[PDB]
């Protein structure tokens, strides 16, 4: 009770008894009696809390004692245990506050720099938590938008945190940086120039290493995890990104090729864009695991709708045409299997006549159809995942319309097999769904698209 | 009963005529956009790894000398423009020749 | 007007017409697969569905041949 | 005399919390908030609301 | 069972005139706001 009040308003003068009596008594200020028993907070947080003006005279006089009384190093770095708030340390309370002077005072006694603020409290916003800013000091300081706080603690004679260092989550301080990001102009202002700063300096300290090129527990990267999560403003920024000096240039993504008069052929960095299905390219996520809400303006940045016509171009409509044909031919022989079916009988009929060949060649042609509508449905929703309303336009619909005719044509051969009414009953039903959803290759022409 | 049913079409005309088309007049445009996006990259997906090496996109540009003097060497892909306002403001650093 | 008579005719109208076609051909070939009993035939029971269509129709003619709540619901879609 | 207070805040993240002493009673001293939605302007009513 | 079923907390404000506590019956709603660093603090639990 005493001791946190006194420390609580900043009272300097009462702290006249207190080192006198940790001596008398064999007693250290980590000791569990001066500690809270919900979360085992000691005095220095209590008294950075508890700030007057921005300065408390107590902090110097507190860690004088520690040291003096023989135990420095388990004071300055005490963790809380209330599962709300676990690993806080009072290193991160002076980097919250904004205050670089203790921050400065509290690291040259030997603050650790690297601890970590995992409590319930320190979740992403969608996993119970207020605030998530990377779990790490750094990450702290560039997350609340204090350069100077980032610039001394990457560089001070007592300890230096690296930026290469990963949390719990396997989150780099440009994934932190990342996850913060807004599509606010009064954000993005800051993080976009966060992220410069500190890639830069990480490639003039470590030449070899590329810090965007560190993944996370979940395989994403600065920039392929701005893509899925719905960040313009940190992701064009990345792509369109381009730096002049010589000493770092190359870790830009677009450059200039060439000039003449008013005429500027530039050329832009697809390394990640597109990949041909060897390292997780961007453009796949983007499309299809990305936020449906922002999907349409990120597939509209400067380098992704011409690859995306080019592409189209190079090997999209001949396929796409040559997929549409072969489909309505399929169904036109369908059509006619359907229509020269002798009514007359119990099946299997006897096959002899050329025009009984035919018509063996139709039915096993349709089966092969049905079975690869299957095939290749199945391996689309399996390789994706289920989508939820707003998805269900663009493609959920029509893989669930040829699911159902499949699963049709495959029941009509079992009932074909030995049943002769029943197979009719639903064989007719195959031929009505499969003309719906030729409507699905309407999508290669806009007019009929929409 | 047929004054009703009436009621009820009159009610549906309106009901798609101000709220859904309104709305549809912008979201058919992405919606679409977004069709046609995943069914290139699902006909890319479609062909083998070698084939789609084959038919990639860009160029084999080679950027500048890396840390050590070794070259870039990375898949650009080229766009160019037009502009009257900023006038020789920096150059082309690459080719050095149209 | 005229230009509107113009694009009301060239632009949607065959746009339409080929999806109204598309439904048109399909359910043609659906329903005649279904009767037992050729190409004249075809023809009557074509016109008949384009009756149906119209209006007016023979109820003994669609459960003429087996089936009959196939039908009713073929033709209510 | 204050109806608005700012209970803790966390670097951008600040929760304040209003008092609602006369917006919600529970049936004992005629709340605001039932006059706002019975006997209120129609005109303005979708305004007093937000 | 309307005052069981009440919304809001049974926060305490402060020290009235004589000192005694408020304990109003209030409604918490957080926000997020990057233009305005370190303006003013939360007064009451001096604590997320
Ligand atoms: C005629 C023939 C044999 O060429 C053919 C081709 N495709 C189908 N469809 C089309 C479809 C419809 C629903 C979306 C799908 C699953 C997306 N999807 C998944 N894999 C793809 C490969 C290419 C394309 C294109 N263009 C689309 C793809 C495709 O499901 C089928 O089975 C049917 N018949």
């Amino acid at each position: 009770p005493i001791l946190f009040d006194i420390v609580s308003r900043g009272s300097t003068a009462d702290l006249d008894g207190l080192l006198p009596f940790l001596l008398t008594h064999k007693k250290r200020l980590t000791d569990e009696e001066f500690r809270e028993p919900s979360t085992g907070k000691t005095c220095l947080p209590k008294a950075l809390l508890n700030l007057s003006n921005g300065r408390n005279d107590t902090i110097p006089v507190l860690l004088d004692i520690a040291e003096r009384t023989g135990n420095m190093r388990e004071f300055i770095n005490s963790p809380f245990r209330d599962i709300y708030y676990r690993g806080q340390t009072a290193l991160h309370i002076a980097i919250e506050r904004r205050c670089k002077h203790y921050v400065e005072l509290l690291v040259a006694q030997g603050a650790d720099v690297h601890a970590q603020a995992r409590g319930r409290f320190f979740q992403p916003k969608d996993e119970g938590g207020y605030f998530y800013f990377g779990e790490l000091p750094l990450s702290l300081a560039a997350c609340t938008n204090q350069p100077h706080i980032v610039n001394y603690l990457t560089e001070n004679p007592h300890k230096k945190a690296d930026m290469r260092r990963q949390d719990s989550r396997g989150n780099t301080v440009l994934h932190a940086l990342v996850a913060i990001a807004d599509n606010t102009r009064e954000n993005t202002k800051f993080v976009t120039k966060m992220y410069d700063l500190l890639l830069l300096k990480c490639a003039r300290l470590f030449p070899d290493s590329n810090l965007e090129a560190v993944l996370n527990n979940d395989g994403l990267s600065p920039l392929m995890m701005a893509a899925k999560t719905g960040k313009i403003g940190i992701f064009q920024h990345i792509i369109r990104r381009e730096v002049t000096d010589e000493d770092t240039r190359h870790l830009s993504r677009k450059f200039k090729d060439w000039a003449y008069g008013p005429v500027y052929s530039s050329l832009y960095d697809l390394s990640s864009l597109d990949t041909c299905g060897e390292e997780a390219s961007v453009l796949e996520i983007l499309v299809y695991n990305s936020k449906i809400e922002n999907r349409h303006e990120m597939l509209a940045v400067e380098p992704i709708n011409e690859l995306l016509r080019d592409k189209w171009r190079k090997f999209g409509a001949v396929s796409f045409y040559i997929n549409v044909v072969s489909y309505l031919c399929a169904m036109v022989i369908f059509t006619l299997t359907a229509y020269y079916q002798p009514l007359e009988g119990t099946p299997p009929y006897p096959y002899r006549t050329t025009v009984d060949y035919l018509r063996l060649a139709g039915e096993v042609i349709t089966l092969f159809t049905g079975v690869l509508f299957f095939f290749t449905n199945i391996k689309d929703l399996f390789m994706k995942k289920c989508p939820g309303v707003n998805s269900l336009f663009i493609d959920g619909s029509f893989q669930l319309l040829y699911f159902i005719y499949s699963v049709l044509v495959i029941v009509s051969a079992a009932l074909y097999l030995a049943g002769i009414e029943a197979y009719l009953a639903v064989m007719v039903f195959a031929l009505v769904l499969g003309w719906m959803n030729a409507l699905y290759f309407t999508r290669g022409l806009k007019l009929t698209g929409t | 009963y047929i004054i009703l049913t009436f009621v009820l079409l009159l009610n549906m005309l309106i009901a798609l005529m101000g709220e859904t088309v309104g709305q549809v007049s912008k979201e058919s445009k992405h919606i679409w956009k977004l069709q046609w996006a995943t069914t290139i990259l699902d006909i890319e997906r479609s062909f083998p790894v070698f084939l789609r090496k084959a038919f990639r996109s860009g160029e084999m540009v080679t950027v500048g000398k890396s840390s050590d003097g070794t070259p870039d060497r990375r898949w650009c892909f080229r766009v160019d423009e037009v502009n009257w306002s900023h006038w020789n403001q920096n150059l082309g650093i690459i080719n050095e020749d149209p | 007007y005229s230009i509107m008579i113009q694009k009301i005719l060239f632009k949607d109208l065959f746009r339409f017409l080929l999806v109204y076609l598309l439904f048109m051909i399909g359910y043609a070939s659906a329903l005649v697969s279904l009767l037992n009993p050729d190409s004249e035939t075809f023809s009557t029971f074509l016109l008949d569905l384009f009756k149906l269509t119209i209006g007016m129709g023979d109820l003994e003619m669609l459960s003429s041949t087996k089936y009959p709540v196939v039908f009713i619901i073929l033709l209510v879609t």
